[PDB]
């Protein structure tokens, strides 16, 4: 009875076409993992006619040790940072140095840019209490301070940026990079920043496939 | 509090009593009992079939009871039902959530299950007379992700969660019958006994527990591992089970002895076990690894008697046919090979 | 896997205290270790860490220069020495172990759910 | 700390119940495993050389 | 007869001594290039089981290597055919088609590099049909146009190559010139984008790697017009005859992906 054998081949050739059709949709979209310091949330946005797919695992536990391995083929990890700072630094350590996430780039987002301006002015909770090195940190002068903020805030922000970059450009020896950024509670251009950073990530990955960079 | 300290001391005393009882139980060791058995020799297995068609990494795999059809789960949101003999795909089930970490093939061949970060176990009816494959039930009672799901019968299913709890569901009504609480970390693997009355569950607390399905209660707790238990697998006779971990060791425990017997580890292996399986006779213990390989241990004498190689990324799933004719290994390179 | 801690107690401010942890069940020379703490009415905070051979040590800023960590591989014990304590340094100190051997990453500050952590010892300054 | 004492009580009850179980010597469990392996060795395709005539994958 | 006859439109003759050296360079480079393209093709055939090798950029490299291999073998056989006969004409047709196929595949590689580096998104789309078509079929169409209009302009020449006294030689130079110009533009854009994210040796390595696949080393041969370009002919011959060696060195041996795949394959084979 070769009828079953030919029907099986026909079904194979029917679902192979569907797999080919779904391959383009899978490849043309870019996955992102959003995490900070029903059970899973999916956000779909497109900018400049390229599709993105953002994820927010906020209905699970704090042991982000077994399911963080699922996000290794993701193009980038959006790390949002609001002693929560030290916890964020250690989480970024673990994410950077994980042997399965050695090829996944991280796009930082240092929020509370306007919230720290009043916090430093009040002086109730000095940053030097938690980070003693801040008492001798000077701005590298290759900065872009926005006219309207005292040098204290534009030094504080670059302090956390330098801490994260000290974590980043020190170890790992992997095909991945970190992209710091500063955001606020009123801007809506963060999607453009994510788009540009992802463009850079896939650009560098392609260049390294050609072994140029 | 005084009551809490006294109760903790009492628990420590019973832990010491259990340790003393186990020590007195271990008159001899399996290593010194199995020295008069001829070694199996060198086991060479070749990739008979390489099954392509997955886009993302294969995270789970399960054979069928007929040793012909096997299902595969991938991070792109697909469940492909392959035909091993002819390398022909039979079904391509698209999943609602792309992040799927488990898949179970019913013994009757009528249903297939899947689950992952969606926190939901979904049963798919393959027969689907006068229609295509569709979701039959959507079991949702777990606060954490599903790591493993297994079918006891065609009507009821057992699942593991990342919320430190195993569950026994009733698919017809879609409700929890019993909850298996008692762990302290994420449950990562299940293995049902040949008689569907007992099942073991590994976890991230370096402990494997023996559960009774009907009574909904523990019977034994096996603690001999240093790190998280990733894979678990019963012996064919149901009187023992192997346990893989992240400390490069895959030990063998007994239910009647209630303690470990033999540790299967090598100094050259510094990776972690992701899959443990047994041969039909139980002499060979196949084990996955993070070094892109798969070692064929000898269950009676803890020596390496074969290496399966050919995977670019880590093997994340391994299975042996009930016939015992072929072994299937799936890796993160979107490939799935069959060795025999 | 057992981690029994000791050496705590009430210490006058500006004093000294030496906590020790006894490790049994695992090869102490293969696992990076940690010292965590939980202040009353707060969450778990990371204090220090140490590598497999003791080459790499980090602190949490507020304890930098006053606390030192050391491990003895032969005796399977790990110490944390506290110098010039302050009332702010009162908490239950736990000795967490990183989940896997030969790994540089450690997810070990989980909210009262980490399996490879000790019962902890109380250190009070007054 | 009612939750903590409840969890400790549950753990104590579990240990009480687990400490009362019948245990056979390892010299018997290993013998049982060896006997099972020796009895089922003849029906293990992976262990014994599988003939190519009845092998479905070649 | 030498390699420089491929892209010389002016009828210049060199004094004895240059011809002998150029012929020796042509033989040595062509043989060392075919024996090396065979290696770079068997390496791909062996390593095709690896996931990284199974992308689209290795289709282009495999087909380009095959085109250059057959073209150089045919030219080597064509250096001895007693020109002015039927085998000479058929060899001329085959050489024309295969060299245009090589240039079309170099253009394919340039476009793929443009679609991966400059236009970062959209590269994962499957354009196998378009690439294969514009690589193989278009040289066939250009040959069909060249045939039936300049058929007598193939065997009737000093060497077994389409003539340069009837204007039919531009059927090879003009597509080659277009390919070279487009690839130079793409290479300039890629150099700019690699220098932007490099803030000199990194750019030099990129240009060295991109020289063989993009085929921008053929511009030397078309610059022999005035008559004092014997050095230019020398560079053209000795730098485009070793194209297979350069391809194997920069795209089959110094490639990290290929080396890693070979290491994995040899650790698999060692377990047997
Ligand atoms: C949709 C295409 C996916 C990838 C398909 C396989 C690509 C790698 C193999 C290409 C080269 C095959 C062997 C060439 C040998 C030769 O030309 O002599």
């Amino acid at each position: 009875q070769r009828n079953e054998e030919k029907a099986q081949r026909e079904a194979n050739k029917k679902i192979e076409k569907q797999l080919q059709k779904d391959k383009q949709v899978y490849r043309a979209t870019h996955r992102l993992l959003l995490l900070g310091a029903s059970g899973i949330f999916e956000t779909k946005f497109q900018v400049d006619k390229v599709n993105f797919h953002m994820f927010d695992v906020g209905a699970q536990r704090d042991e982000r040790r077994k399911w963080i391995q699922c996000f290794n083929d993701v193009t980038a990890i959006i790390f949002v940072v609001a002693n929560r700072l030290q916890a964020a630094l250690k989480l970024f350590d673990s994410i950077w140095n994980n042997k399965w996430l050695r090829d996944t780039s991280v796009i930082l987002f240092l929020n509370k840019q306007d919230l720290l301006a009043e916090k430093v002015l009040a002086g109730k909770s000095k940053i030097e209490d938690y980070f003693p090195e801040f008492a001798r940190y000077t701005t590298p002068e290759d900065a872009t301070p926005e006219p309207g903020e005292d040098p204290r805030v534009t030094r504080a922000k670059y302090f956390i940026r330098d801490e994260f970059l000290r974590i980043s450009t020190a170890s790992g020896d992997g095909r991945h990079y970190c992209y710091p950024h500063f955001t606020c509670a009123v801007d809506t251009e963060n999607i453009r920043r994510v788009f540009n950073d992802c463009r850079d990530i896939i650009q560098r990955m392609h260049l390294r496939q050609y072994e140029l960079l | 509090q005084s009551e809490l300290d006294q109760l903790r001391q009492e628990a420590e005393q019973l832990k010491n009593q259990i340790r003393d009882a186990r020590k007195a139980c271990a008159d001899a060791t399996l290593s010194q009992i199995t020295n008069n058995i001829d070694p199996v020799g060198r086991i060479q297995m070749r990739t008979r079939r390489t099954l392509r068609g997955h886009l993302a990494k294969i995270y789970a795999m399960h054979w069928g009871t007929d040793s012909r059809l096997l299902v595969s789960a991938s991070q792109d949101g697909k469940l492909i039902i392959w035909d091993s003999y002819t390398t022909n795909k039979v079904h391509a089930i698209p999943l609602r959530s792309s992040w799927v970490m488990t898949c179970a093939y019913a013994p009757s061949g009528n249903y297939v299950a899947c689950g992952g970060l969606d926190n939901i176990c979904s049963i798919y009816n393959l027969k689907t007379r006068e229609g295509n494959v569709r979701v039959s039930r959507e079991l949702a009672g777990h606060t954490g992700y599903l790591s493993c799901c297994r079918f006891l019968d065609d009507n009821q299913i057992v699942t593991s969660s990342g919320d430190t709890t195993c569950a026994l569901w009733d698919i017809e009504t879609g409700q929890q019958t019993t909850t298996f609480t008692g762990h302290t970390g994420d449950v990562m693997s299940l293995s049902l006994a040949p008689d569907t009355r007992l099942f073991v569950s590994g976890a991230c607390d370096a402990s494997a527990k023996l559960w009774d399905v009907r009574e909904g209660m523990c019977r034994q707790t096996f603690t001999g591992h240093e790190s998280d238990i990733n894979a678990i697998c019963f012996f064919p006779n149901g009187n023992a089970f192997a346990t893989g971990s992240d400390d490069a060791t895959c030990r063998l425990f007994d239910l009647r002895a209630d303690q470990e017997l033999m540790t299967y580890s090598h100094d050259n292996i510094i990776c972690g076990i992701t899959s443990v399986s047994f041969s039909k006779s139980g002499r060979l213990l196949l084990a996955g690894y993070d070094d892109f390989n798969c070692n064929v241990w000898d269950a009676l004498k803890a020596d390496r008697a074969g290496v399966l190689a050919g995977h670019d990324n880590r093997v994340s799933c391994l299975g042996v046919t009930d016939d015992g004719m072929a072994v299937a290994t799936g890796s993160w390179d979107s490939f799935l090979k069959i060795w025999n | 896997v057992q981690l029994q801690e000791s050496g705590g107690g009430l210490v006058q401010p500006g004093g000294s205290l030496r906590l020790s942890c006894a490790a049994s069940g695992f090869t102490f020379s293969n696992y990076k270790m940690n010292w965590v703490r939980q202040a009353p009415g707060k969450g778990l905070e990371w204090v220090s860490d140490i590598s497999q051979s003791g080459a790499s040590i980090s602190y949490t800023g507020s304890v930098k220069g006053r606390f030192t960590i050391s491990r003895d591989n032969a005796k399977n014990t790990l110490y944390l020495q506290m110098n010039s304590l302050k009332p702010e340094d009162t908490a239950v100190y736990y000795c967490a172990r990183c989940p896997a051997p030969f790994t540089r990453d450690c997810f070990d500050v989980t909210s009262t759910t980490y399996a490879y952590r000790g019962q902890g010892t109380q250190v009070t300054v007054s | 700390n009612t939750a903590s004492i409840a969890q400790a009580r549950k753990l104590v009850e579990q240990l009480k119940m687990e400490a009362n179980i019948d245990r056979i010597k390892v010299s018997k469990a290993a013998a049982d495993l060896m006997a099972y392996c020796e009895a089922h060795a003849k029906e293990d395709p992976l262990l014994t050389p599988v003939p190519a005539s009845e092998n479905p994958f070649r | 007869t030498n390699f420089a006859i491929l892209m010389q439109v002016v009828p210049l003759e060199l004094a004895r001594g240059h011809q002998v050296a150029l012929s020796s360079i042509s033989y040595v480079g062509c043989s060392l290039s075919v024996l090396c393209l065979v290696a770079t093709l068997v390496t791909f055939a062996v390593l095709s089981s690896v996931s990284t090798i199974r992308n689209q950029r290795y289709h282009i490299h495999a087909n380009l290597s095959f085109a250059v291999l057959v073209a150089q073998v045919l030219l080597l056989i064509s250096f001895r055919l007693e020109p002015g006969t039927t085998p000479c004409q058929v060899m001329a047709v085959l050489l024309h088609y295969f060299f245009l196929s090589a240039f079309a595949w170099m253009l394919v590689e340039g476009l793929h590099l443009y679609s991966m580096v400059i236009k970062v998104f959209g590269s994962e789309d499957s354009k196998h049909r378009y690439y294969y078509g514009m690589g193989w079929g278009f040289p066939l169409l250009i040959c069909i146009i060249s045939l039936s209009f300049a058929m007598d302009s193939y065997g009737t020449s000093n060497n077994c190559w389409l003539s340069l006294a009837s204007g039919a030689i531009w059927a090879f130079v003009a597509p080659a010139l277009f390919v070279i110009v487009v690839n130079i533009g793409i290479l300039i854009a890629v150099t700019r984008v690699i220098s932007q994210i490099s803030a000199f040796k990194l750019t030099a390595k990129a240009v060295a790697v991109l020289l063989p696949i993009l085929g921008t080393s053929w511009v030397f041969g078309v610059l022999a017009v005035n008559g004092c370009a014997v050095v230019f002919q020398y560079m053209f011959a000795t730098l485009n005859s070793l194209q297979g060696l350069f391809i194997f060195l920069f795209h089959c041996l110094l490639n990290s992906e290929v080396r890693a795949a070979f290491k994995h394959k040899t650790k698999v084979w060692s377990l047997t």
